[PDB]
């Protein structure tokens, strides 16, 4: 539910819902990156 | 991953696309276990006369050989085909970068033996 | 996309033989031993040995693809053989040979790392 | 981008020896001298060693994603 | 019609590599030999990871796939290990496979070398050989300052044909005829060629001459260890699974002739 988004410039863990406009509530960046999930994805070492 | 159909490339226009795979065991080897990362065939070489690839692969065995980097700028008359063999028949090679291979399924020398050694290629 | 897995070569398919005899037609007393899932490293050794006996007048293998993962040795012997029993005795003397080699590396690590 | 594990050719072990590599390196080895130093005897692995270009260490000049 | 009765001798053991002769076996016998040697010795090496967090600049294949090729000690387990095909557990279980575990991070300024060192393992007895009690640790990623690696790898039972980070070898150097006695080889210049380390030869001399009743016999081994098994384990585990494939084989084949 809450999609913590990472900040481009000063690498923020920052939470934003849904129609809102993406900005860092730190330093106001506009570039946003999704942190990586939390699923389980398996490699053969090949 | 590369497989059969990715195309490379050397330095020399001597392009073409992996046929098949071999396992280190299926590979041909020298008296000293080394198989070749790529087996091209000679019957690209006479038509196009791509002779630097023959003497990349004698520099370079040549350079792997003695811990340098050749010199292959194209118009130094201060390296030579004669000059890299001499180098290389220091190494405990045949000077024109032929070796025995063994056949790699039954073990047997083959009767010709290999030019081989190392060659910049490019997978594109 | 296409790449078989790397065990194919190695593991038996569910309801394949790992080895099937079948008689061939052409000339008397020879047989076609068809090998799923090995290469040359037992075809070459069967064969070589099978080369070994007095009574085996034709032997040879290959590996009629080498995408595909099967052998195909033939045998023919003398009438008073048979392709089955060269085979078993082939089989038989390799064994005893690379028994008495593993013995004997033994007994040469245990010199070497002794004196 | 780093130093491969295993020789591409034969399979011996290459990885553990960037380090030492560079050390005799700045030691006033030869690139030949320093090769044979640490056992890579065949022009395969001396390959490996004396061609590999470490663009990890560029690749650590860029801040990462996460403080 | 019989087996070969052959012999041995090995003229060097080291913890690298052990140099040995077989004399009195076929041609077959000893490329056969040679093949196990590379691709059917099995040994324990990372064939599956599950990486929780990787900052690091290597993605996470690349990370998975340079933990696979690192070896690890295998010299007595890998004959009690199962196949996990064999094994009747889950995913996973302590008969078939070995746990490693991998958790490094960054805080410090200078640049974090994430080696062999850092795979522990459930298992004191398969480690990273580098990592076994010199030869320095095997890099598996430089990490920088807030760059993080935490992974959980299995290591299972497998042999060269299936992937090369299972072949215990770094290299098997085999040989025969060092003089071209058997003229297998034909030089167009004999005096051109350097003589084998196994030549017995006057330096006046090219090659043997040549023998037509011979047969290749003596042949010299070379086998390197890439460090998961010693160099004898490899090639006795060699000559006892070539003797099982052959086992295997023959009760294959009384099965066949007895159903027709
Ligand atoms: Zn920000
Ligand atoms: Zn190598
Ligand atoms: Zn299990």
């Amino acid at each position: 539910q809450p999609m913590i988004y990472i900040c481009g410039e000063c690498h923020t863990e920052n939470e934003i819902k849904s129609r809102d406009p993406i900005r860092c509530r730190e330093c106001g960046y506009r570039i946003m990156y999704k942190k990586r999930t939390k699923r389980l994805v398996v490699f053969d070492a090949r | 991953i590369p497989q059969i159909g990715d195309k490379f490339a050397s330095r020399h226009g001597q392009k073409g696309t992996c046929g098949i795979q071999y396992r280190q065991e299926d590979m041909p080897f020298t008296c000293e276990g080394i198989t070749p990362d790529i087996i091209i065939n000679p019957h690209a070489i006479p038509s196009r006369m791509t002779i630097g690839h023959l003497i990349e692969c004698l520099q370079g065995k040549v350079s792997a050989n003695k811990g340098e980097i050749g010199d292959a700028t194209p118009f130094n008359d201060a390296v030579n085909v004669q000059k890299i063999s001499n180098l290389l028949s220091d190494y405990g090679y045949h000077l024109r970068g032929n070796e025995v291979l063994y056949n790699g399924f039954t073990g047997r020398k083959i009767t010709s033996q290999i030019f081989i050694g190392p060659t910049y290629y490019q997978r594109l | 996309m296409n790449a078989p897995p790397a065990f194919e070569s190695f593991l038996l398919f569910e309801g394949e033989k790992k080895i099937t005899i079948n008689k061939d037609t052409k000339v008397p007393n020879a047989c076609l031993f068809t090998i799923n899932k090995e290469d040359h490293t037992l075809g070459n050794i069967i064969k070589s040995q099978l080369l070994k006996d007095p009574q085996v007048l034709f032997a040879g293998y290959k590996v009629p693809h080498p995408l595909e993962h099967k052998i195909i040795i033939r045998v023919q012997t003398t009438p008073d053989y048979s392709p089955q029993e060269a085979f078993t005795n082939a089989i038989t003397d390799l064994i005893s040979e690379l028994s008495l080699l593993e013995e004997r590396f033994r007994v040469a690590i245990k010199d070497k790392q002794e004196g | 981008m780093i130093i491969p594990v295993r020789c591409f050719t034969c399979g011996k072990i290459v990885g553990n020896k960037w380090e030492a590599y560079l050390g005799l390196l700045q030691a006033e080895y030869t690139e030949g001298d320093a090769l044979d130093a640490l056992g890579l005897k065949r022009y395969c692995c001396r390959r490996m060693l004396l061609a590999h270009v470490d663009l990890i260490e560029k690749l650590l000049n860029y801040a990462p994603l996460e403080k | 019609p019989y087996a070969n009765q052959p012999t041995v001798r090995i003229t060097e053991l080291t913890d690298e590599n052990v140099k040995f002769i077989i004399e009195n076996t076929d041609l077959a016998v000893a490329n056969s030999i040679r093949r196990v040697f590379i691709a059917e010795v099995p040994i324990i090496a990372i064939d599956w990871v599950q990486i929780d967090a990787n900052s690091s600049v290597l993605h996470d294949e690349f990370i998975a796939h340079r933990l696979g090729l690192i070896p690890l000690t295998s010299d007595d387990i890998v004959d009690k290990l199962q196949y996990s095909r064999d094994c009747t557990c889950e995913e996973f279980c302590p008969e078939c496979s070995v746990e490693f575990t991998l958790d490094v991070r960054c805080n410090e300024d200078q640049t974090r070398h994430v080696t062999s060192r850092d795979l522990i393992s459930n298992s004191p007895r398969v480690i990273p050989v580098t990592s076994r009690n010199e030869q320095d640790d095997i890099l598996i990623v430089k990490l920088r300052k807030g760059q993080e690696l935490r992974l959980r790898a299995y290591a299972k039972k497998g042999f060269g044909k299936e992937h090369a980070k299972w072949n215990p070898t770094a290299g098997v150097a085999f040989e025969y005829d060092p003089d071209n006695a058997l003229r297998h080889t034909v030089y167009p210049k004999p005096e051109e060629w350097p003589k084998s380390e196994y030549s017995e030869l006057d330096e006046d001399e090219s090659q043997a001459p040549y023998d037509p009743n011979g047969k290749p016999e003596r042949f010299y081994y070379n086998v390197e260890s890439c460090g998961s098994l010693r160099p004898e384990t490899i090639v006795l585990s060699a000559l006892s699974g070539l003797k099982k494939k052959l086992s295997d084989l023959q009760t294959q084949l009384s099965h066949e002739i007895q159903s027709d």
